C-alpha cells in the first residue's frame, strides 16, 4: 500500500545478470526527465458487409510487443578515483557500449578507455552487429524492475550556453522485466559521499566553450565564438520482433545501423579576420561536392591551469553549406558531419574527458589521440655545426631541435621549398651542384600531425 | 588500341622468398597472323625499390635483386631474398585488415628495364608500378 | 483561343433521330486516331532510312462513360440498344441473339464555341455495374467507327437523366431465403461484337472507316463475393460444392437481376476473414435474365 | 571586427547589374519580418551488410544547392512624386515584375502604370514564361550582397482590421552572392525626407474596408461589412536546378506556373436586406457549378473628399 | 577495404585514340553478366538432380548515360558516333546508312585505387532527350560485347564537358508560324544494330564475346503533345487529319532538330484538359534531318 | 549478394571471373547449408554501391548439399 | 579455383590430432582433368602454431611432419597428445560464434621445401588459418 514518486528512482547499469558488483554495476545519476517503458501491438479485426441488416462487430488480438524504450539526461563529470588514480567518467560503461561491441578494458587503446591523465573514447573498434550488451536496473522507491539486454541507441549532448554540460542517452531493450526480489544492495553499489564530493568539485559549464575549425585543403584556422550547438553519436540500432499468429512476440535480437557523428553549430556573422563571415564566404564560393576540415569543439574551455573539460575531435570532418540564420543580430549554422577516411576504418572521431586539462594536454589530444602523448611545439632547424651558408659542390647535413623535449614523436620530414639550387635526401644530406647562384630554402615537418614548422634561409652563392 | 596494366600489386609470403619472373615478348598484327619472337635482353638490366610512401622523402624499405634467366626467350626474373622479405615485414604498417589478418601494407615499388651503352641510347622505361603487400607467417 | 474542358461538356446520343443526352454523367474517357502502313524498303542498292508511311484507314475508336443511376431511367436503352428485349420496364435476355448485326447509333461530344467530336456507326459493347457499400453507377463500353469533327450537332434539351437515385443497400436471394454476410456483387453483360474489316483496292489513296459489324455472342454474367459463413456443422445450403440449377436473384430498392436457374461455381480464399466467392451464369435451358429498372417506389 | 544587425539592413530592387541610377533601383521600405538566404542539398551513402563485422560507415556529399529565398513585408504607400506628377507607390517594380514579363514601361497600358490619378497594375501582359526579372540587393550595416536574378512569386494582402494596409512579398532568385565593394551609393539612391514626408502623409489603414459584391448573373448588390479577410496573387513559379554527380549546381533558369488571383473574405450573419445572411442563402440554395460575381475590395474606405485607398 | 561509390566515378569514352571524358553527367546505369549452357542428363539409369552447367560466353552489357547538355557540344560526338554525318555544327541523318557495321569505341568506368570497367566494342544505339518546361536531358543506350576489369586506364583531363547550358523553353513552328499550347517535345535517334553471335566450335571451352555487329535501320523520330486548341469553327490548320507532307522544326536556344518533310499522325485523349499528341517522322523523299547544336549566342 | 569489394590491384581472390568448382557454405549460429563444390556466376550491378551478386549451384559430381539445423549450442 | 590456402584446423581436447593431406596436381586442360599426384622427393614440411600474428609471439606448439606413400603424393602431419594438451593450455577462453566447444588457440601455416633436388632451396607455404580446440568431456 504506498504510491511510487519519480523523483525516488535510481538508476544502475550493468553487464550481467547475476554476480552484480562494483566493477560490473554503477549508479547512473539521471534527471526529471528520465522515462522508460514498452509499448505493445493489436489488431481490429471487423467484417465489412454491404446488405442490410449487417453485421458490425469488431475483435482484438494482440500480437506483439515493441522494443522497450528508454532515455535519460546525465552531467558530464570527468573525475579521478582513488582506487585506480585514472580519469574516469562516472557512466564510462555507457560511453563504452556505445563506442565498441568487445568486452570493456579501460587499460586497452580503443573504445572507452582510460589514463592517469584524461578518460578516451574511440570508436576505432564499433564493427559489431551487436555492441556490448548492458543490463538497465531501475529502482524505483521500494520496488525493482530492469530492462533486459539493452543497447545504447545514441548519446545526444546539447551545447547549450548558460547551462551545465549534459549528455542525453537513449536506447532500445528486448523487455522490461519487473523485479520482486533485490538484485543487489543499492546501498553499497551506489556512490557514496566522498566520489559524490570528489564528482561535483569537476563540472563543464556550457558557456566557456572554444571551437576550433580549421580547413585542411588550405590550412586556415577560423575564430568562430559559438553561439549554441549540438552533436550526436548515433547507432540507428533497430530491433527486430519475429511475427507469429499464435502467440505475441517480443524481439529477439537487434542489428546496428550506420554509424553517424554529425553535428550542428550556430554563431554569429562576424567581420573580422578569419571569422563567421569569411567561413561563410569561403564555403559558398567554393562549391565543392566533399570538404575536409578539422573540427574540435571544447566544452569547457581551455585554461593554463587545470580545469574541467569533454572535448570532440574530428579529424576528417565534413561541413555543410552555411545558411545565414535572419535574427535581431544576424548569425549562421554550422552543420557538420565526421566522416572516415575509409569506410570501414573507423576513426570517425573521438572524445577526451579530464577534470585536469592544461592548454598543452587538449593540443596533444587533438593532434596526437592521447592527452598524455606530448606533441611537438615549434621548431628551428640546425644545420652541421652552425652554418650560416653554402658553396658549390658542398653538403650540408642539417639537424633538427625540437620542443618539448619529451614528445612522442621527434623525427621531421625533408623538403625543398623556394628556389632551385641544392636537394635534399630522406636523411638531410643536403646536396648542391655548379652554376647554383641563388638563395635557397629549406624545411621540416614533424610526423605527428602539430602543424610545426621548421625553416631557413641559406645563402648559397657561387664560391669565392 | 586496348589497355595496357602497368599498375600491378605483389603480395610476397613472410620467411619464404619470393620469385616473380618476367618474359618481354614481340607482338605484331599483320595479314598474317599474330606473330611472336622473345625478345633479346642483352645489355637489358632491372632496378627495383620499395619505399612506405609516394611523396618525396619516403624511407627506403628494401630494394629488388635483378636478373636475366634466359635472352633467347626474353625471360628476365625479378624477385628479392628471404631476408629482404623479413626487412620489408619488420618495416610494414601495423595496421590489421579484418577477415585477413595476414596481409598488411608495405608500400610501393617500381621497376624500371634500362639498356646503358655508348652505342645506345640512355633510355628507360618503367615497365610496372604498383604496391606491396605482405602475408604475415608464423614458422620461423 | 479555345481550350476544351472535359468538364464543360456535354454527351449526346443520337438515336432513331432524337437525342438522348446523358447527364448524371461521373466520367467518361476516349481517343481517336489513325492505322498507318509503314514499311522501309532497305536495298542493296540503297540501304535508306526514311520510311513510307501512308494512313489509310482510322483506327476504331473505344468510348467508356460512367453513367450514375437516374430517376427517368434513360439509362436503360443502353441495355435496350445492346439488344434486351424490352417489357415494361423489365430487360429480357433473349435466347437466341436477333440480329446479325448489333443497333447502331451515332454520338456527339458537345463543347464550347460549336466545338464537337462526332463518333458515328457506335455499338454498345460492354455494360457491368457492381451493387456494393458505394453509389452504384454503370461503366457503358461503346466502340466507334468513324470519327468526325463537326459544326453544328444534335443536343437532348427534353430527353435527359433526372436526378440520381438515393443508395440502397444490396441483398442476395435465393428464391425468398436470402443469403448472409453480401460484400460485393457485381453485375456484368456483354455485346461481344467484332469488326468487319473489308479494306479492298477501291480504297487504295483513302481513309476507310469501319462500317459494319457481327454479333458473336451475348451473355449475363454476375460475380457475388460472400463471408465464409457457416451456421450448422456439416451444412448443406452454405458450402463449397457447386450448384448446376438454383434460382437467384441480386435484388435492390431500384433494380433487380433475375437468374431463373444459375449455375453458380464457389472460390474459397483464406484471407484476413474468410471470404467466398460465386460465378453466377444462366444455366442452358434457364428462362430470359430479368433486369428491371424501378424508378420510384418499385 | 563587427557584428550586423537586422535593424540596418536596407533593401534595394534593381533590373540591371550596372549602371544603377534612380530610375533602375530604389529602396524598398522592409519591416522586421524581412528573411533571406539559401539552402543547401547533401546526401549520406551508407554501407548496409548483414554480417558479422559489418561496416559502420557513412559518406557526405554536396550534390546541388536550392533556389535562394527572400521575403519582406512593406506597407501599401501611393502619392505622387514632384519629379512626373504621377500617382506611384514606392516599390513599383515589384508591383511590375509581379504583373507583366515585358520592360517596365509607366506611360504604357498593360502591367504597372501610373497616370495623373492613380497608379493601376493589371495582369492583361503575364503571358511569359520568365517575367521581368529583378535582382534584389542587402545592405546590412556595412556589409554588402545581393540575390542575382529574382523572380517575384506571390505578394500576400492581409485585410487585418485595426491594422494598417500591408503587401508581404516572396519570391526566389538563382543565387545569393555576397558584394565586398559598394554597388552604389545608398545615399543617393535611397529615399530622402522629403518623399518620406510625402509618403508618410498617406496610409492606408484596413479598419476603413468597404466591400462591393455583385451578382451578376441576378443583378444584386450585397452589403457585407467585413471582419477579416486577404487576398493573394501567385505566380506558382518553379526553379529549375540541374543534376550533376561530379560537381554541385545551382538553379539555371525558372518556369511561371499557373496564375492564381484567389481570396478570402470573413463576415458577421446579418439579417438586414441584402446582408451576409441573405447572400449565403442565395448560394446554398442555387448550388451552381459556376458563378459570376463581381468583387471589389476597396482598402482605406471610399470618401467625397480625398483619400489614399488600394 | 575500398568500396565503390557511383557518385565517385567517371566515364570515358575511348575513341580514335582520344579520351572523351563526359562530365556533367547526371546518371547512368550497367551491369555485367555471362552466359551459361545448363543442362540436366536425366537418365533412366541415374534420375540425377545435378546439373551440367558451363560458362561460355559474356552476355552483352547495355550502358545508359543521363548528361546534360554543356556549352563545349560534345555530346554531338555522340550522334556523330551513332553515324550522322556532320558538317560545323550541325548533324545530319544520311539518306542511306553510310556502312554496314557501326563505328566502335571502348568506354572506361574510373573510380578511385586503380578500380576500372572496361567496356569494349561498344556502339550507340539509342538517343533521345526531351524538350520540356524541366532541363533537357539526352538519355544515350551503348551496347558493349566484351567487358573486363583493368588496373590503368585512360582519364580525359582535356576533353570535358563544359557548364550545364541554362534553360531555355522550346517552341515548335511549322515554317514560320507557331504551334499554339506546347506540352512536352520528345525527340527520339536509333542505331538499331544487331549483334552478329559467331560462337563456333573452335570456341568450345572458352569464354566467348560479341566482336562484329551490322546496322539494321537509322531513324530519327518525335512525338510532340499538345492542348486540343481551335481558333476558328471548322478550322483548317489546326485539326486531326493527317498531314502527308509539311515542314516541322522543334526549336530551341540551344538546339534545333529540322524536318524538312514530316508525316504527321494526331491522336486525341478526352482528358482533364484535351490534348492532341503529334507522330512526326520524316517522309519518303523528305531531305536529311538536321539537328543543330548552338553553345552560346547560336 | 554481396558489395563490390577489392582488397588489390589486378585481384585474384575477389573478381568478375567465373568459378567452376570452389567449396561454399552459407552459414549461421543456427543452420549451414554446404555446397561441397559450387559453381559460382557473378554479375555487377553499377548502382549506389556497386553490388556483385552471385548464382551458386552445386556442380555435376559434387557430393550431396548439406543443410543443418542446429537447435541451440550447435 | 583461384586459392584456397586458408583452412582452419579444430583439434580435439584430450585426444591425439593426425591430418593426411592427398598432395594432388589438377590440370584443367582436358575436360576430365588429369589426377596425376605430385611425386615427394626431396620434400619436407615445417609448421609451428604460435598465438597470434605479432613479432616475438610465443610458440604455443609444433607440428610434427610424416613423409609416408611418397609415390603416390601422400602425407600426414601430427602431433602427439601432450603437445594438444599444450595448445589447449594456453588457448584463449572466448568461444567461437557458430560452435560453443571451440576456442581459438592460436594461428599456423605449413612450408614445403625442397634441398637442393636442383640447387634451389624452392620452399612456399603450402596452407595455413587458425586453430580451433576443442573442449572434451571424456576426460
Amino acid at each position: 500500500m504506498s504510491l511510487q514518486l519519480l523523483r525516488n528512482t535510481r538508476i544502475f547499469v550493468s553487464t550481467v545478470k547475476t554476480g552484480h558488483n562494483k566493477t560490473n554495476t554503477q549508479e547512473i545519476l539521471v534527471q526529471d526527465d528520465i522515462s522508460w517503458g514498452q509499448d505493445s501491438n493489436s489488431t481490429d479485426i471487423t467484417v465489412n458487409e454491404a446488405g442490410p441488416r449487417p453485421t458490425r462487430g469488431s475483435k482484438r488480438f494482440n500480437d506483439s510487443l515493441n522494443a522497450a524504450e528508454w532515455s535519460f539526461s546525465t552531467y558530464i563529470l570527468p573525475y579521478k578515483d582513488k582506487n585506480t588514480s585514472k580519469q574516469i567518467v562516472p557512466d564510462y560503461m555507457l560511453w563504452h557500449a556505445l563506442s565498441s561491441g568487445r568486452a570493456i578494458n579501460l587499460e586497452g587503446t580503443t573504445g572507452a578507455h582510460n589514463n592517469a591523465t584524461n578518460f578516451m573514447v574511440n570508436f576505432k573498434d564499433n564493427s559489431y552487429h551487436e555492441l556490448a550488451m548492458l543490463h538497465i536496473y531501475i529502482l524505483t522507491d521500494k520496488t525493482w524492475s530492469y530492462i533486459d539486454s539493452c543497447q545504447i541507441n545514441q548519446a545526444e549532448v546539447n551545447v547549450d550556453i548558460e547551462d551545465i554540460g549534459r549528455v542525453t542517452w537513449s536506447g532500445n531493450g528486448n523487455q522490461l522485466i519487473p523485479l520482486d526480489e533485490q538484485p543487489f544492495d543499492p546501498d553499497q553499489i551506489g556512490i557514496d559521499d566522498e566520489t559524490y564530493m570528489t564528482i561535483q568539485g569537476s563540472y563543464i559549464k556550457n558557456k566557456l566553450t572554444i571551437l576550433k575549425i580549421k580547413d585542411m585543403d588550405t590550412n586556415k584556422s577560423y575564430d568562430i565564438p559559438i553561439t549554441g550547438g549540438t552533436f550526436t553519436i548515433n547507432n540507428n540500432i533497430t530491433y527486430l520482433t519475429p511475427n507469429v499468429m499464435s502467440r505475441v512476440t517480443i524481439p529477439i535480437g537487434s542489428f546496428t545501423g550506420a554509424f553517424e557523428l554529425t553535428g550542428s553549430l550556430t554563431a554569429y556573422l562576424n567581420d573580422k579576420s578569419l571569422g563567421s563571415m569569411e567561413l561563410y564566404k569561403d564555403l559558398i564560393k567554393t562549391l565543392k561536392v566533399v570538404n575536409r576540415f578539422e573540427i574540435a569543439l571544447v566544452l569547457g574551455g581551455e585554461y593554463d591551469d587545470e580545469r574541467p573539460a569533454a572535448i570532440l575531435v574530428a579529424k576528417q570532418a565534413h561541413v555543410n553549406i552555411p545558411t545565414i540564420e535572419t535574427d535581431d543580430v544576424l548569425g549562421t549554422s554550422v552543420e557538420f558531419k565526421a566522416i572516415p577516411s575509409d569506410l570501414d576504418a573507423g576513426d570517425e572521431g573521438y572524445l577526451g574527458f579530464s577534470s585536469k586539462y592544461t592548454r598543452t594536454t587538449i593540443n596533444n589530444l587533438i593532434v596526437n589521440g592521447d592527452g598524455a602523448t606530448d606533441a611537438v611545439t615549434a621548431i628551428t632547424v640546425k644545420s652541421a655545426g652552425n652554418v650560416t651558408t653554402l658553396n658549390r659542390s658542398a653538403t650540408l647535413q642539417m639537424s633538427v631541435e625540437v620542443t618539448p623535449s619529451s614528445a612522442r614523436n621527434k623525427e621531421v620530414t625533408w623538403a625543398i621549398t623556394a628556389g632551385d639550387a641544392a636537394t635534399i635526401n630522406a636523411t638531410g644530406l643536403l646536396r648542391a651542384d655548379a652554376s647554383k647562384t641563388g638563395a635557397v630554402t629549406v624545411e621540416a615537418t614533424a610526423k605527428d600531425g602539430s602543424g610545426v614548422k621548421g625553416t631557413k634561409v641559406i645563402t648559397v652563392t657561387a664560391g669565392g | 588500341m586496348s589497355t595496357e596494366n602497368r599498375v600491378i600489386d605483389l603480395v610476397v609470403d613472410e620467411n619464404v622468398p619470393y620469385g616473380l619472373l618476367m618474359q618481354f615478348m614481340d607482338v605484331d598484327d599483320s595479314v598474317y597472323p599474330s606473330t611472336s619472337k622473345p625478345v633479346d635482353l642483352t645489355d637489358f638490366s632491372l632496378r627495383g625499390s620499395i619505399k612506405s610512401s609516394l611523396e618525396d622523402g619516403a624511407e627506403t624499405v628494401a630494394s629488388f635483386t635483378t636478373a636475366i634467366v634466359d635472352a633467347a626467350q626474353g625471360v628476365a626474373s625479378i624477385s628479392l631474398p628471404v631476408s629482404a622479405v623479413t626487412t620489408i615485414a619488420s618495416k610494414a604498417s601495423k595496421e590489421r585488415d579484418r577477415y585477413n589478418p595476414r596481409q598488411r601494407l608495405a608500400g610501393y615499388y617500381d621497376v624500371i628495364i634500362t639498356r646503358t651503352a655508348v652505342g645506345s641510347a640512355a633510355s628507360s622505361f618503367r615497365i610496372m608500378e604498383g604496391k606491396v603487400y605482405i602475408s604475415d607467417g608464423v614458422t620461423q | 483561343m479555345f481550350y476544351s474542358l472535359m468538364r464543360e461538356s456535354k454527351i449526346v446520343i443520337e438515336y432513331d433521330g432524337r437525342g438522348y443526352h446523358f447527364d448524371a454523367l461521373s466520367n467518361y474517357d476516349a481517343s481517336t486516331s489513325f492505322q498507318e502502313f509503314k514499311t522501309l524498303r532497305r536495298t542493296i542498292h540503297n540501304r535508306t532510312n526514311y520510311a513510307d508511311s501512308i494512313i489509310n484507314a482510322q483506327d476504331p475508336s473505344s468510348i467508356s462513360l460512367a453513367i450514375n443511376f437516374s430517376t427517368t431511367l434513360i439509362e436503360s436503352n443502353f441495355f435496350d440498344w445492346m439488344g434486351f428485349t424490352r417489357e415494361g420496364n423489365s430487360l429480357f435476355l433473349p435466347r437466341n441473339t436477333p440480329n446479325i448485326e448489333p443497333i447502331m447509333f451515332n454520338m456527339y461530344i458537345i463543347n464550347h464555341n460549336n466545338s464537337c467530336i462526332y463518333f458515328e456507326n457506335c455499338y454498345v459493347s460492354t455494360v457491368d455495374f457492381s451493387l456494393d457499400k458505394s453509389i452504384p453507377i454503370l461503366n457503358v463500353g461503346i466502340e466507334s467507327g468513324k470519327f468526325s469533327e463537326v459544326s453544328t450537332f444534335r443536343d437532348g434539351y427534353t430527353i435527359t437523366q433526372g436526378e440520381v437515385l438515393p443508395y440502397s443497400a444490396p441483398a442476395v436471394y435465393t428464391n425468398s431465403s436470402p443469403l448472409p454476410a453480401l460484400i460485393s456483387a457485381s453485375m456484368s453483360f456483354q455485346q461481344q461484337c467484332s469488326w468487319r474489316e473489308d479494306r479492298n483496292i477501291f480504297d487504295i489513296n483513302k481513309i476507310y472507316t469501319n462500317k459494319r459489324a457481327y454479333v458473336n455472342e451475348m451473355n449475363a454474367s454476375a460475380t457475388l463475393a460472400f463471408y465464409y459463413v457457416k451456421r450448422l456443422v456439416g451444412d448443406k445450403f452454405l458450402n463449397l460444392d457447386p450448384e448446376t440449377r438454383t434460382p437467384l436473384i441480386i435484388k435492390n430498392k431500384y433494380v433487380s437481376i433475375t437468374f431463373p436457374l444459375a449455375r453458380i461455381s464457389k472460390r474459397l480464399n483464406f484471407s484476413d476473414l474468410y471470404q467466398v466467392e460465386y460465378d453466377v451464369i444462366p444455366t442452358a435451358d434457364s428462362d430470359p435474365v430479368e433486369i428491371n429498372f424501378f424508378g420510384e417506389r418499385k
